[PDB]
């Protein structure tokens, strides 16, 4: 008669994978939901004890999985510290949605070699509770009378990291924008805040 | 917590797909379905069953909407009709049958305003659980599918939220209200998942 | 876990501080003696049931620990034409395990590495010793929820494989010790090309370890005046007929018969309370000592009796 | 810092 | 894991080199010689008693796969008539593998002329050590699912006694239990052990006179051949090792009298008589 809590704590680059397929997903159902990308052709995984989004575009595939490790690295170097997604119109191409999660790493990390306490439990609901919400914001982000494209925006403090692919660009602002919060989420070495920039309507 | 709803224009019909997105929103947020029911649409047991007791529920609250007219809403989680595991309150109460604008603002903007009623913050992933929704009718409807409770009184326990309106109109009794009577879904509604 | 140097002063004298009747003692050493030869024999394994691993149980605190020390140095000793010196590595099962994952790998890796790469040296003669094989049937798989094994177990038997890689060698000597024989590893009690059962010390053992520690007393002078002591053989010889010069060798003879399956360490603890309960005299000189023996395993008797 | 990939039509 | 063809000559012989104490080479022929008797013509299943499921149990590696594998080699010698080939399976708890091996089975099952066996070690000791829960269940389902092909024998071992589970062995229709092996399979284990010793002069020598060559010298008690009796002697009381025991029993002799580099054969062979003559005192 008895039991024991075994905790196995966490690492930079465990926060740094959980984080990174956190990111994975999100922006799979982000561009899933509010019309971006073809619906239809998409499907549903098991993943932090929820469903997920799930994409099949082989083209968005490969290159998400490369932003997915390149992010896994610039975490385990605490690298980047804004991961923000424009939504713009197809032709015109105005901005209309711009999804901002801004990051805090460890720096500490270098000698912090022990772990911390926290559960994958509270990591994994407290994700959830980001999904869960993100899922929700569609119920008020004005709908998108037309179809549009996206482009994908991040922000490393150092100039000096950059893998050959990758190109400086600009800021990418938007004229008349609301800007709201979303739940914020850590691990105690990475935190994301997160909040969505939508073109203000026309019209009421 | 309690939030209300700011609206300049009034309504009628908008009240039923107010509540029906609410229902199905929170439904959602409470982890009782794998998606929202508006995205639903794919994959056509337990799936598509409870998915039809939830469907069924809609049409016949689109029904009782399009009949008359209601002052509040409840939606249960677990518990029984006369206690909640929790509940949602969704006022009407300050609605008369006028707008030009689109149902759809006045959802996005409740809606957003829900998001910025900053309500469903429970790290705490609830279970699998049970679902009943009610509201009130006119005392004399002759409402066949739902069913009165004459006995009924609203639960003061867990009170996750009422959501309650407001439409910019100055001022109305209450005697309107006082003849009619709560009624309760024929069948609890139960929230599957994988 | 520690660290020990084959013959050093800690362990002279530490073999024939333990006696045992068949010298079954003997049975163990050439055993392991002739183990370790047979790779010299050039000799297959997997056709005959035969490793290079050491199994004793019986009643606890029958220097079973010390016993399988005093035979790794014997061993040692005798193989100076095999191996010069080598490593005697106290693997504390306790001290083995931890709570998290990469506390496991910091274990394998320092303790096995440093195990593994010792055994490289192919002048050193390997000991490995195993106080508790109780805690590595620390998680004898009988339960529905084995306390979480997902981490235990696939180190544990993974320390048999390490125990598998070592006994790969030639030079290994695995030693393993219990203080019980009821519940003991499954597959690995079955690895049991030694199951050595102790029993109590009897008397021909118990006649030497008195004459043992009264010359200790004697020597250290706690026994003032020199006496002289005699062999169980030397008494037979002369038919144990009472001298007035044999008579004391006698007693001691009688004192251990009636002073039967007490234990090794109550054996060799009793002089102690000899000297301290009844004679309570910096000076026993003799046979007052020797009735204070008598009343002392009388009193470890009773007691047992009186441990209800 | 801002730094762009392709994304595909 | 493994492959094996009908009779070619890999265990070619291995039949009669296990002798059983209680004729179960002839009763075990029984066997398979009437189970396809049944599973040719699809006789009333739901009423009357069969599977397709060799098992037995007892002391480990008692020649008990290795009589599955014999006896699949003498089940075509007799039985080449309903099948010109066949096709025998290694399948080890040692565990994807499992999906294309049963559709291999599948590929075997294919054939009239192809007399299917499906040999499993240690049957139930899938549940020794313990994500090969998939595994144990598609094997399983295959196990269940495969039955009605008349041309599969199913070949399992237990390597467990009565430790089995519902899902493997109640099922059975056919089982047995054989204590420890005869005087004779003792002394080619004996044998075994005395070849691995003449192999470098370690007993130093004299040809071991195998079982059939103690027969053939009509007994001619000389030089070697008083083996026997004290294999006998070896075998008066041996009833009741374990092959972990009876294989360590040579090793523990040469440990209590020889503890020389060698001694003759003789007086190892009175050393294990008294060894033994010790490890039945017990
Ligand atoms: N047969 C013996 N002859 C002489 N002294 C002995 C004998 N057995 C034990 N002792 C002594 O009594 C003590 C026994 O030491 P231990 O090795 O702990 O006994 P044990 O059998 O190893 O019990 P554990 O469970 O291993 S600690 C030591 O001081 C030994 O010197």
């Amino acid at each position: 008669a008895l039991q024991l809590s075994r905790e196995q704590g966490i690492t930079l680059r465990g926060s740094a994978e959980i984080v990174a397929e956190f990111f994975s997903f999100g922006i799979n159902s982000i561009l899933y939901q509010r019309g971006i990308y073809p619906s239809e052709t998409f499907t549903r995984v098991q993943k932090y004890g929820l469903t997920l989004l799930v994409t099949t575009d082989l083209e968005l595939i490969k290159y998400l999985n490369n932003v997915v490790e390149q992010l896994k690295d610039w975490l385990y170097k605490c690298s980047v510290q804004k991961l923000v997604v424009v939504i713009s119109n197809i032709e015109s191409g105005e901005v209309l949605e711009r999804w901002q999660f801004d990051i805090e790493c460890d720096k500490t990390a270098k000698d912090d070699s022990a772990p911390r306490e926290k559960s994958q439990k509270a990591i994994q609901d407290e994700i959830r509770s980001v999904i869960r919400q993100i899922t929700a914001t569609v119920t008020f982000l004005p709908l998108l009378e037309v179809s549009c494209s996206f482009d994908l925006l991040i922000y490393t403090d150092k100039d000096l990291v950059v893998p050959e692919k990758w190109e400086e660009s600009g800021p990418q602002f938007i004229t008349n924008s609301e800007e709201v919060r979303l739940r914020s989420f850590t691990t105690t070495i990475h935190k994301v805040n997160s909040m969505v920039a939508y073109k203000i309507p026309v019209n009421d | 917590c309690m939030v209300p709803v700011v609206f300049p224009g009034p309504v009628q019909e908008g009240c039923c797909q107010f509540t029906c997105e609410l229902l199905k929103h929170i439904m959602y947020q409470r982890q009782q379905l794998p998606l929202p029911y508006e995205q639903l649409k794919h994959f056509y047991r337990k799936c598509q069953q409870a998915l039809a007791e939830l469907e069924s529920v809609l049409s016949h609250l689109e029904d009782f909407f399009a009949r008359t007219l209601v002052p509040r809403v409840l939606i249960l989680l677990g518990g029984n009709a006369l206690s909640p595991k929790e509940f949602y309150e969704l006022d009407l109460s300050l609605l008369a049958p006028d707008q030009s604008l689109s149902t759809a603002a006045c959802l996005r903007r409740l809606f957003r305003a829900i998001f910025m009623a900053d309500a469903f913050s429970e790290l705490q992933a609830p279970p699998l659980m049970g679902t009943v929704v009610m509201a009130q009718g006119h005392r004399n409807c002759g409402e066949d599918w739902f069913r009165p409770k004459l006995n009924y009184r609203v639960p003061s326990r867990g009170h996750k939220l009422t959501v309650t309106l407001s439409c910019g109109r100055p001022s109305i009794r209450t005697t309107a209200w006082e003849d009619y009577i709560w009624f309760q879904a024929p069948v609890t509604f139960k929230g599957f998942r994988e | 876990a520690n660290h020990w140097v084959l013959p050093a002063a800690e362990f002279h004298g530490l073999w024939d501080s333990l006696v045992y009747d068949v010298e079954v003692k003997s049975h163990l050493l050439d055993y392991v003696m002739t183990t370790l030869l047979f790779s010299d024999k050039n000799v297959n394994s997997n056709l005959i049931t035969w490793n290079r691993v050491v199994l004793l149980h019986g009643p606890p605190g029958t220097g079973k620990t010390s016993l399988c020390k005093a035979l790794a140095q014997k061993l040692t000793i005798r193989l100076s034409s095999r191996y010069r010196y080598g490593q005697l590595i106290e693997i504390n099962s306790h001290s083995l395990f931890s709570k998290w994952f990469s506390e496991s790998g910091k274990l394998v890796t320092k303790m096995f590495q440093k195990i593994q790469d010792l055994i490289d040296d192919k002048d050193a003669l390997v000991f490995v010793l195993i106080d508790q094989v109780e805690s590595l049937t620390a998680a004898r798989n009988a339960c529905r929820a084995g306390t979480e094994p997902s981490d235990a177990i696939r180190v544990v038997n993974a320390v048999l494989t390490q125990i598998d890689q070592i006994k790969r060698h030639s030079n290994v000597v695995i030693l393993t010790t219990s203080n019980i024989t009821e519940k003991i590893d499954v597959a690995f009690v079955d690895r049991a090309d030694i199951k050595q059962y102790i029993g109590p010390p009897s008397a021909a053992a118990i006649f030497k370890i008195y004459l043992s520690c009264l010359e200790e007393l004697m020597k250290c002078q706690i026994i003032y005046p020199r006496q002289q002591l005699l062999t169980l053989r030397e008494l037979e010889m002369i038919g144990f007929i009472e001298n007035n010069v044999s008579k004391l060798s006698l007693l001691l003879n009688d004192i251990s018969r009636k002073s039967e399956g007490l234990s090794g360490r109550v054996l060799r603890k009793l002089p102690f309370l000899a000297h301290a309960l009844y004679v309570q005299a910096p000076t026993v000189t003799i046979e007052g000592f020797l009735q204070a023996l008598s009343l002392a395993v009388d009193k470890q008797f009773e007691e047992r009796k009186k441990l209800a | 810092k801002i730094l762009r990939l392709s994304g595909k039509p």
